[PDB]
RNA sequence: AAAAAUGUGAUCUUGCUUGUAAAUACAAUUUUGAGAGGUUAAUAAAUUACAAGUAGUGCUAUUUUUGUAUUUAGGUUAGCUAUUUAGCUUUACGUUCCAGGAUGCCUAGUGGCAGCCCCACAAUAUCCAGGAAGCCCUCUCUGCGGUUUUUCAGAUUAGGUAGUCGAAAAACCUAAGAAAUUUACCUGCU
RNA sequence: GCGCCGGCCAACUCCGUGCCAGCAGCCGCGGUAAUACGGAGGGCGC
RNA sequence: GCUGCAUGGCCGU
RNA sequence: UCUGGUCAGCAUGGC
RNA sequence: GGGAUGCGUAGGAUAGGUGGGAGCGCAAGCGCCGGUGAAAUACCACCCUUCCC
């Protein structure tokens, strides 16, 4: 029973690409005195029109969470911008994090993604065991059975502090 | 030139026709007002400052002022030359007078509501007494140009 | 040059010497070189002090700077004796200092009152080349005092040649030739030519004419 | 910095030559937009520190007390024009922007002012002119720049001089086939 | 009946026309108000 | 709506 | 004199 | 080789140096001494610079 309940492991969250605290360093700022953390990333992909061309790259990338940093956080974190918190929005897992997808080649990577909801947000949900799946080990496979529905994951959050919309 | 010389019409305070001269020289959009006082606070200024009388100290600085020898261009057959010659005793007061608001208006000092402590600094600074100060170097520098192409 | 034929110059130098018989007080003997072939202008030239092995026949005028023991030995052997209070007085006056140093040929100073010696009386002595020779304070000065008597200095200077007192009239030519050797042996060590740069060499008495080798 | 004393073997120091070490920065506006490539090819100035040799000078070579302190400073060796003062900017000769560092030199004083701690003025000459930018241009994306081919009759009613490349088109910029086609000053005959 | 009617050269208006079609001995005329082109009415000459 | 080269008028020079 | 400027002030031939 | 020659300052003075030196001389003088100086000087020598033969 408790078990089966769904909780929130590790939510991130995330910057925009392009160099970051261009003036000075900046905008790491702001992910600052936010989430407690401070995480900065790097990328790849060397020609880029308008972007750098720089390879390893500065890109501006954090956040993670833990329990309960990511409580208290991911509370005054939704009940920010939301037009339609959930529906669509997020999807078969679980939880989501977007906005209005691109024409893009996807699906056939570990899908990281560009999706942008907040400043991209990340509430992943896993109910169970998992850490199972994630860890190094027999890494067994969730059971697509005790998987999160999404149904499921439009509650949860949305029993607290916020209408599902 | 410009138009006979017309006569002027001497100082109120010290019937001095030179000093009335001066004070046009200061005045401009015709703020005939202005300029009498800048003047004449100058002059009080003079009187402080220095023991003399004003009135003594600015003559002595038009004198020092003046250039005797100015040179004028002239084309010869090759090139302009620069021909040293005198300097009509109209002409000398009217640099004079002109080279003094001029220097003095350079100054940095910015003092009285006005100008009136540059044009009382200047004038001492002038004199000869004091034979110093940017009015003179002009006239100074005149002169040696002259003389050089003699 | 070698031993035979100092033995000839010494024994002709005797020989030539005259006047009289002999005059009345006894000679020295000089050895004279003169060098060729160096350049006097760099550290070419040569200061040098060398024990004769048989003394000078004088036993060079000799100071001796130090307190007591030093002191009294000094005394014994009839040497003047500079106390360790007089070092600083000396410093102060030059004037005496100076006679003190051209007054005798060398110094023997205790070792420990070296430090004085060279703050005080240094600026005189060292141009001089007097510097004093140090020794332990309960040394035994006889031996030293009798070779530095035994002791000459042999000092070029600019000039390319050089003399030097190698002995008396009452030593033997024997003696006379041993104590031209240990010249000539300095000269020896000193260029890499070595003896080669004599010129010419020549003994000579006091009143006698010079003879070369 | 001053004073006193011990005392390293008294004692004493302005320099010349060789070896090693470090700064003197850089970015930016702007430029044909950007990045990459020899910011080249060249040759690197000079300030301080330690060692040795050497005239020096015997070499490393001390401790205690006192005021913040009572010390020297400041400038000076940038380019250009000029017969002097001066002036201009502020230093350029591969071209653009800038620091003056060595030695030696100058004022320690003169003038105004009631007075001054208040304002003005001197200084030779040799040393390196050094540092960054910056380099005909080349490749790529690919550039408000600018290519590729064709046609050219005819000015409210027509001509005389003529209008940035003579004009126009479509299009090329990884590709250039392909097709239509003006006017301003100014005027007329029976 | 025949030629001519812009000037030389005597005899003029409308319409058509539009650097066209055309005229022209010379100067020239016609690119939309042409006594200069073509017709018509009128006129001059013979 | 065209033609100030078909013009009046008026104006500039 | 400049085929100066204005048919866009008004007037006016022609289109 | 013989005769000349050697000018910071201080030092009675134009000190090229160095070794010997307490004397050289009837004396005068000269030196030591004293003193100045980085160095001391008579007298005996040797080594030099420059000039002459």
């Amino acid at each position: 029973n408790p078990m089966r309940d769904l909780k929130i492991e590790k939510l991130v969250l995330n910057i925009s690409v392009g160099e970051s605290g261009d003036r000075l360093t900046r905008a790491s700022k702001v992910l600052e005195q936010l989430s407690g953390q401070t995480p900065v990333q790097s990328k790849a992909r060397y020609t880029v029109r308008t972007f750098g061309i720089r390879r390893n790259e500065k890109i501006a990338v954090h956040v993670t969470v833990r329990g309960p940093k990511a409580e208290e956080i991911l509370e005054r974190g939704l009940k920010v911008k939301e037009y339609q918190l959930r529906d669509r929005n997020f999807s078969a897992t679980g939880n989501f994090g977007f906005g209005i997808d691109e024409h893009i080649d996807l699906g056939i990577k570990y899908d990281p993604s560009i999706g942008i909801f907040g400043m991209d947000f990340y509430v992943v949900m896993n109910r169970p065991g998992a850490r199972v799946t994630r860890r190094k080990r027999c890494k067994g496979t969730v059971g697509n059975s005790h998987k999160t529905t999404k149904e499921d994951t439009v509650s949860w959050f949305k029993q607290k502090y916020d209408a599902d919309v | 030139r410009y138009a006979n010389k017309r006569f002027r019409k001497a100082q109120c305070p010290i019937i001095e026709r030179l000093t009335n001269s001066l004070m046009m020289n200061g005045r401009n959009n015709g703020k005939k007002l202005k300029a009498v006082r800048i003047i004449k606070h100058t002059l009080d200024i003079i009187n402080v400052l220095t023991d003399q009388n004003p009135i003594q100290v600015v003559v002595d600085a038009i004198t020092n002022t003046g250039p005797r020898e100015d040179t004028t261009r002239v084309g010869g057959g090759g090139a302009a030359r620069r021909q040293a010659v005198d300097v009509s005793p109209l002409r000398r007061v009217n640099q004079a007078i002109a080279l003094l608001t001029i220097g003095a208006r350079e100054a940095a000092f910015r003092n009285i509501k006005t100008i009136a402590e540059t044009l009382a600094e200047e004038l001492i600074n002038a004199a000869k007494g004091s034979s110093t100060s940017y009015a003179i170097k002009k006239k100074d520098e005149l002169e040696r140009v002259a003389k050089s192409n003699r | 040059i070698t031993s035979s034929q100092v033995r000839e110059h010494v024994k002709e130098l005797l020989k030539y010497s005259n006047e009289t018989k002999k005059r009345n007080f006894l000679e020295t003997v000089e050895l004279q070189v003169g060098l060729k072939n160096y350049d006097p202008q760099r550290d070419k030239r040569f200061s040098g002090s060398l024990k004769l092995p048989n003394c000078p026949r004088p036993n060079m005028s000799i100071c001796i700077f130090g307190d007591a023991f030093d002191v009294d030995r000094a005394k014994s052997c009839g040497v003047d004796a500079m106390s360790v209070d007089d070092l600083k007085k000396l410093n102060k006056n030059k004037k005496l200092i100076k006679k003190l140093s051209k007054k005798y040929n060398a110094f023997i100073a205790s070792e420990v009152l070296i430090k004085q010696v060279p703050r005080l009386l240094g600026p005189q002595l060292s141009k001089a080349g007097k510097f004093p020779t140090p020794v332990s304070h309960n040394d035994d000065l006889y031996g030293k005092v009798t070779d530095v008597r035994s002791t000459i200095k042999f000092q070029l200077k600019k000039v390319l040649c050089l003399a030097v007192a190698v002995g008396n009239v009452e030593m033997e030519e024997d003696v006379l030739v041993n104590q031209i050797l240990m010249s000539v042996n300095f000269f020896v060590s000193l260029l890499k030519k070595n003896w080669q740069n004599v010129g010419s060499l020549v003994v000579k008495s006091s009143m006698g004419p010079a003879f070369r080798l």
